[PDB]
RNA sequence: GGUUUUGCGCGAGUGUUUGGGUGUAAAACCCGCACGCGUAAUGAAAGUGAACGUAGGUGAGAGCUUCGGCGCAUCAUCGAC
RNA sequence: AUGGCCAGAAAGUGGUGUUGACGCAAUGUGAUUUCUGCCCAGUGCUCUGAAUGUCAAAGUGAAGAAAUUCAACCAAGCGCG
RNA sequence: AGACCCUGUUGAGCUUGACUCUAGUUUGACAUUGUGAAAAGACAUAGGAGGUGUAGAAUAGGUGGGAGCUUCGGCGCCAGUG
RNA sequence: GUCCUAAGGGGGGCUCAUGGAGAACAGAAAUCUCCAGUAGAACAAAAGGGUAAAAGUCCCCUUGAUUUUGAUUUUCAGUGUGAAUACAAACCAUGAAAGUGUGGCCUAUCGAUCCUUUAGUCCCUCGAAAUUUGAGGCUAGAGGUGCCAGAAAAGUUACCACA
């Protein structure tokens, strides 16, 4: 049993039912059903829209070379990254079990 | 410790070991070394090598492991040598390493060869204790010889027993005093807290009672 | 004994330390317990000084 | 007890009045050692301690000018300690 | 009874008590009649039965030049049975 | 200027393995604390005797010297296993 | 920092790396043609026997991004038309067909101006002086909630009160 599942027996937290964890939500401004995420997932919203309003301080604080249209996938990556960091934990873990 | 107790008990055992019974080899003077205030099973093994000031083992061999030039140098210098070409012809053979390091004594390597040794040979010499010194091209190999065999070493095994060939009878008594207390001047600097970590120290030849001075 | 605490009731019970817990658990009373209990409280919506709704009641949500 | 502004005295100094002298006596007048703030900063501290130059160069800049320029305050900028 | 139940800041202090189980104190239920759904053993009530498992202060030993550090031993309760 | 409802850096009474404390109670230690006997446990010695997981004379404390000891029977390096 | 009607699945066609001989620029290395080419290429894994009219590579179709049912399996449910889960069946995709295949993978959270830790020899101080431990300061490193500490301050008032 991995460390989440021993927490939600624990903390009394249910399984989320198939029709609430699906790849799909409703857009109210476009009027449109898209993707929470994956390929165009709602995750990477305006990576390639034509126009981003930046701010003055973020700008003076981003680094050179870097651009605003990566910082949606800079975050995915790291979110991905600590998943797997738990995920080989977990199974380390189990095999150590 | 003091000095004129470790003079007498290096002439009493020189007394001993000349006219009250003397063998028909030349004997070793030995410094055996028991250790308080400390366990090697909890803190790190420390290790140490020394020149003495006379060599100590008159009677022991030496194998030199290196090239053709190496090999002309160790004839120079009257020592037995074997080549690399002879290391691939053993190849990591456990019974003919466990030969050679019960026979040979010593071990100098080449800079150029000493790489191919754990290829080879692998970590059966330093698993014996008789790991190759390393020597240069262009360092005298008498020298380096001379080095080898005034060099004795303080590792810390997992026991607290420690032995170290100082000395042979056949040197003098001022000789036999320089190793004894170069030997425990470089054991108390091994040492963290110097003589506080000593716990006894004996002085014996090969046939002969033992001295205490600790 | 051990002590009559709550943080020595879990150590004794040998709870996870570190876990979230709601308002309420004690000797008596699990989360499932408590909130059981909460429901019967539940049902008042959250209201400035002049009493304006600035958080609807559960299940009213406007 | 701070801070900004106005007036006043003195000015790299300034502040007599804790105290002393004196008095027509809680007034007024006089006296000075110490001390406070300012005159040097920086560093956790040990400590060290502010001119290359008519106290620098460039562009402005009131006023003055022998009509060639000299250039206050102040601003921008490059230098020096 | 070198007791129980109380009280007092304490006392060579007081009460119960000029008391002694057919008594004193604390509870629950509440005349009489009726009356104990059946069986346990999870929570609890109590067993000084073995353990050191947890194990405070004081005390003991070792290292060091000492401050100090490291070790056992470790009451009751908890834990186990 | 009641009652009802709403708000509070709200006040106060009450409850409970809420937090921090505490009266009472219980346990240990030092002192008060004197005069005598007898046991038990732990450390130290003066030491004595041992020690196989497999392979391997040996039931392998280990460490360092060591090819010689030799008290004349032989014991040994060397051979083999770790 | 750019790119994509996503991957996957089914069916069909083809054979790779390399070597030799040939072709204006083209010359070791551009592309085309033939021959020889057990895979020496590619794709997955870590053969001591993976795959060749394919498991490689390109075309055609689907792309609908996690279907429905269940008296059955396991867990749960103060919101019990049950939910999640396993299995089965139906459906679906492709193909002429035999068939083949899908209907997910995971994970408590919180600090980084934080937590733990290391070093200073020729760094400073411990203010009566010196040395050795020790301590503080300053500076510079290492790692990231398995071995980086920790994250348990509840109610009620129809006995009431005030603004």
């Amino acid at each position: 049993e991995t460390k989440w599942q021993a927490f939600a027996r624990r903390r009394g937290i249910k399984p989320k039912t198939r029709e609430q964890r699906r790849n799909l939500q409703y857009n109210p401004t476009t009027g449109q059903w898209e993707r929470k995420w994956g390929y165009k997932g709602a995750n990477k919203r305006g990576e390639t829209d034509p126009i981003i309003e930046v701010s003055a301080a973020k700008e003076a604080m981003r680094p050179e070379g870097t651009s605003v249209r990566g910082d949606k996938r800079r975050e995915i990556r790291a979110r991905v990254k600590k998943n797997q960091k738990q995920m080989l934990r977990n199974q380390r873990i189990a095999a150590e079990k | 410790i003091t000095v004129a107790g470790v003079r007498q008990n290096v002439a009493e055992l020189l007394d001993y070991s000349n006219n009250v019974k003397k063998r028909n080899f030349l004997e070793t003077v030995e410094l055996q070394i028991g250790l308080k205030n400390y366990d090697p099973q909890r803190d790190k093994r420390f290790s140490g090598t020394v020149k003495l000031p006379t060599v100590p083992r008159p009677n022991m061999s030496i194998c030199i492991l290196g090239d053709q030039h190496d090999i002309d140098r160790a004839k120079h210098g009257g020592i037995d040598a074997m080549s690399a070409d002879d290391l691939k012809k053993l190849n990591k053979n456990k019974k003919l390493i466990k030969k050679l390091a019960r026979k040979y004594d010593a071990f100098i390597a080449s800079e150029s060869l000493i790489k191919q040794i754990p290829r080879l040979l692998g970590p059966g010499l330093s698993k014996a204790g008789k790991f190759p010194t390393p020597v240069s091209h262009s360092d005298d190999l008498s020298a380096k010889v001379n080095e080898v065999k005034s060099t004795v070493k303080f590792q810390l095994k997992k026991v607290l027993c420690m032995g170290v060939a100082v000395g042979n009878v056949g040197m003098t008594q001022e000789q036999l005093v320089a190793n004894i207390m170069l030997a425990i001047n470089y054991l108390v600097s091994l040492l963290k807290k110097g003589w506080q970590n000593v716990g006894s120290l004996t002085i014996k030849a090969t046939m002969s009672p033992p001295k205490r001075l600790y | 004994g051990t002590g009559k605490k709550e943080k020595n009731r879990l150590l004794r019970e040998g709870r996870t330390p570190g876990d979230p817990h709601v308002k309420g658990e004690n000797f008596y009373r699990s989360a499932k317990k408590i909130k059981t209990l909460n429901i019967l409280k539940e049902g008042k919506p959250i209201r400035d000084s002049k009493g304006k709704i600035v958080k609807a009641a559960s299940f009213q949500s406007k």
